[PDB]
C-alpha cells in the first residue's frame, strides 16, 4: 500500500483543475476513496468521497456544486475535476484510501499531499 | 382582429347516435366572436382560462409546439410538447424557463427535474383544443385541405379526440414555439344542437343564445319552426347598487368578567 | 448497494402482479403493516415506493414501525404510520463473498436519529469525545461506517440479508377474462356496464374512436368489445302477461 499523488500547481481564480492519485500495493478490502483538504490556517477538510460499490458520491455543502469526483477500477485511479476556482480553495490536497481489519473497524492511508494555489 | 363563422365544434362525448337531435351544456366557442390574429414574422404569454382554440396555415412546418405551465420558471411543476423529429414528446418537470424560446436549435430546457410520462412515441388548417378538467387533460385536433388568402373558410367540420393525460398540475399561462398564421380563441358555457347523420357525424349545428329565431328553434327541438307564436323564455331585471343599512350605537362587548373571569 | 446507502425506485402507471411476486421465490420474512396480503391484488393506489437494503438476520427485526436499534436510528427509518409491506430473505449464497464481505457497511453512530424515509450519505468524522478533531480519525473519534463481518461460516444472526419494502390511481392488477356467447339471453358486464339481454351481430358502422350506442330515450343499443372490434346488438329476452 502506497499513495502516490500527481497534479496540481498555480492556477487563476475562474479556472479548472484535475487531480489524480495512484493507490499501489496491498488489495484493499473496502472499495473507498476520497480527498482531503487541509488550509494553511486551518485543519483537514472534507472534499469529496465516492465508494464505487454503490456508485454514489458524497460532497459537502460548500463544494456540493462545483466539485466532481470520479474513480477508474481497471487503472486503480480517483480523479477529483476542480471547476469554478476560488480563492478559498488555496490548500493542500491529500488522498485517502480506507482499508479494514478483521472485526471490521475501517482505516485510512493518509497521502504525500499536493499543493493547489489559487492567485490572480 | 377577425371572427368566427361557426367553427369550433367537437365532438362532447364517445356515444354514437344516428339521425337524432341532441343537447349538449359544456364550453364551447360562441359563434360570430372575436378572436386575435397573432403574425410572428412575436411569441407573447397569454393566459389559459378554462379552454383555449388553436389553429394555423403555413405552408413549411414553422409550428412546432407549446410550453404549458401556470407560474412558469424553474420553480414549479410545469408541461412540455414539441415536435423536432419524427416523434412527440410528454414531460412534467421541465422548470428551465426562460424570456425567449424561440428553437437543430434547442435552447429551451436550461435544467432538469424530478420527472414524469415519457410518451415520447410516434396550405391547410390544423385547429387544436385545449382543455384541463375534472385531473385530466385532453386534446382534439383535425386537419382538412384549404386555400385562402386572408382569415378563415366557411363551412365546418367537427374535431376527433386524440389523446389524454392525467397530469394533475394546475395550469394558468400558455406559449407557442415557431421556427405565419396563429389565431387565439376562448372557451364559455354554452348549450347547443347537433345534428347527426346515418353514419354518425356531426353535420350542421345551432346556438341558443345567439338570435331569438335560434332561441325558438331550440325550444321546439328542430331547424325548421312554422308560422305561429311561441313562449320562449322570461324576462326580469337585475339589481345595480347595494344598502347595508344598520344601527347607529358604538360600544364594544364586555366579555371580559364572562370569558376571563376570575371565579366561577 | 449497502444499507447505509440504501436505493430507492419509484413505480408508478403500470400494472403490478402482487400474487405473483410471493410466489416467485420463498421469502423467510413477509410482514405487512396497513395491507392485508390476501387482497394484495385487490388494491388501486398513486404512488410505490421500494426501499431495499442490506443487512444481517439479527437486524431484520428492526425494520418495522417503532423500532430502535443502530439501523433503526442511523441507517433506515420506518414511521409510525408507515402502510406497507417488509419482505426479506437469507442471501449467504449470492451476497456473501467467502471471509469477512468488506463491501457492505453500515452506521453506528450520528449526532441525531434519522427522520422517517431518509438517508444518509455523510462521510463527517464523528467526534465521540471533547477533543475536537479535523478531518484526521483517532482517539474519541471514528468513522461513522463500520465494515460488516459477513462471512460463510459466521450464525445466521450474521449472515446477510436482502430486505425490500414496498411502500404505498395508477398501480392495479386487473384480470379475469372470459369468452363469449351468442343467441342466448345472459348477464354481460363490459367495462363500466351491466345489464341482461340476448347479443347478435350488427351491420351498423361505427367510427374508429366510439364504444356505445344509444337510440332515442338513452337505452343501449350497440356494444364493441374490446378483444375483436367486432360489433354487437343488444335485444331483451322474452316477457310478458298471463
Ligand atoms: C356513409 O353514408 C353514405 C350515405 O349517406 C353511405 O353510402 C356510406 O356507405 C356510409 N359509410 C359507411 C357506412 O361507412
Amino acid at each position: 500500500v502506497q499513495l502516490v499523488e500527481s497534479g496540481g500547481g498555480l492556477v487563476q481564480p475562474g479556472g479548472s483543475l484535475r487531480l489524480s492519485c495512484a493507490a499501489s500495493g496491498r488489495t484493499f478490502r473496502v472499495n473507498l476513496m476520497g480527498w482531503f483538504r487541509q488550509a494553511p490556517g486551518k485543519g483537514r477538510e472534507l472534499v469529496a468521497s465516492i465508494n464505487g460499490f454503490d456508485d454514489i458520491t458524497y460532497y459537502p455543502d460548500s463544494v456540493e456544486g462545483r466539485f466532481t469526483i470520479s474513480r477508474d477500477n481497471a487503472k486503480r485511479m480517483v480523479y477529483l475535476q476542480m471547476n469554478s476556482l476560488r480563492a478559498e480553495d488555496t490548500a493542500v490536497y491529500y488522498c485517502a484510501a480506507y482499508d479494514s481489519d478483521y472485526d471490521g473497524r475501517l482505516f485510512n492511508y493518509w497521502g504525500q499531499g499536493t499543493q493547489v494555489t489559487v492567485s490572480s | 382582429y377577425t371572427n368566427s363563422f361557426t367553427r369550433g365544434v367537437y365532438y362532447p362525448d364517445k356515444v354514437f347516435r344516428s339521425s337524432v337531435l341532441h343537447s349538449t351544456q359544456d364550453l364551447f366557442l360562441p359563434f360570430f366572436s372575436n378572436v386575435t390574429w397573432f403574425h410572428a414574422i412575436d411569441n407573447p404569454v397569454l393566459p389559459f382560462n378554462d379552454g383555449v382554440y388553436f389553429a394555423s396555415t403555413e405552408k413549411s412546418n414553422i409550428i412546432r409546439g407549446w410550453i404549458f405551465g401556470t407560474t412558469l420558471d424553474s420553480k414549479t411543476q410545469s408541461l412540455l410538447i414539441v415536435n423536432n423529429a419524427t416523434n412527440v414528446v410528454i414531460k412534467v418537470c421541465e422548470f428551465q424557463f426562460c424570456n425567449d424560446p424561440f428553437l437543430s436549435e434547442f435552447r429551451v430546457y436550461s435544467s432538469a427535474n424530478n420527472c414524469t410520462f415519457e410518451y415520447v412515441s410516434q396550405k391547410n388548417l390544423r385547429e387544436f383544443v385545449f382543455k384541463n378538467i375534472d385531473g385530466y387533460f385532453k386534446i382534439y385536433s383535425k386537419h382538412t385541405p384549404i386555400n385562402l388568402v386572408r382569415d378563415l373558410p366557411q363551412g365546418f367540420s367537427a374535431l376527433e379526440p386524440l389523446v389524454d393525460l392525467p397530469i394533475g398540475i394546475n395550469i394558468t399561462r400558455f406559449q407557442t414555439l415557431l421556427a405565419a398564421a396563429y389565431y387565439v380563441g376562448y372557451l364559455q358555457p354554452r348549450t347547443f344542437l347537433l345534428k347527426y347523420n346515418e353514419n354518425g357525424t356531426i353535420t350542421d349545428a345551432v346556438d341558443c343564445a345567439l338570435d331569438p329565431l335560434s332561441e325558438t328553434k331550440c325550444t321546439l327541438k328542430s331547424f325548421t319552426v312554422e308560422k305561429g307564436i311561441y313562449q320562449t323564455s322570461n324576462f326580469r331585471v337585475q339589481p345595480t347598487e347595494s344598502i347595508v343599512r344598520f344601527p347607529n350605537i358604538t360600544n364594544l362587548c364586555p366579555f371580559g368578567e364572562v370569558f376571563n373571569a376570575t371565579r366561577f | 448497494a449497502s444499507v447505509y446507502a440504501w436505493n430507492r425506485k419509484r413505480i408508478s402507471n403500470c400494472v403490478a402482479d402482487y400474487s405473483v411476486l410471493y410466489n416467485s421465490a420463498s421469502f423467510s420474512t413477509f410482514k405487512c403493516y396497513g395491507v392485508s396480503p390476501t387482497k394484495l391484488n385487490d388494491l388501486c393506489f398513486t404512488n410505490v415506493y421500494a426501499d431495499s437494503f442490506v443487512i444481517r438476520g439479527d437486524e431484520v427485526r428492526q425494520i418495522a414501525p417503532g423500532q430502535t436499534g443502530k439501523i433503526a436510528d442511523y441507517n433506515y427509518k420506518l414511521p409510525d404510520d408507515f402502510t406497507g409491506c417488509v419482505i426479506a430473505w437469507n442471501s449467504n449464497n449470492l451476497d456473501s463473498k467467502v471471509g469477512g464481505n468488506y463491501n457492505y457497511l453500515y452506521r453506528l453512530f450520528r449526532k441525531s436519529n434519522l427522520k422517517p424515509f431518509e438517508r444518509d450519505i455523510s462521510t463527517e468524522i464523528y467526534q465521540a469525545g471533547s477533543t475536537p478533531c479535523n478531518g484526521v480519525e483517532g482517539f474519541n473519534c471514528y468513522f461513522p461506517l463500520q465494515s460488516y463481518g459477513f462471512q460463510p461460516t459466521n450464525g445466521v444472526g450474521y449472515q446477510p440479508y436482502r430486505v425490500v419494502v414496498l411502500s404505498f390511481a395508477t398501480v392495479c392488477g386487473p384480470k379475469k377474462s372470459t369468452n363469449l356467447v351468442k343467441n342466448k339471453c345472459v348477464n354481460f358486464n363490459f367495462n363500466g356496464l351491466t345489464g341482461t339481454g340476448v347479443l347478435t351481430e350488427s351491420n351498423k358502422k361505427f367510427l374508429p374512436f366510439q364504444q356505445f350506442g344509444r337510440d332515442i330515450a338513452d337505452t343501449t343499443d350497440a356494444v364493441r368489445d374490446p378483444q375483436t372490434l367486432e360489433i354487437l346488438d343488444i335485444t331483451p329476452c322474452s316477457f310478458g302477461g298471463v
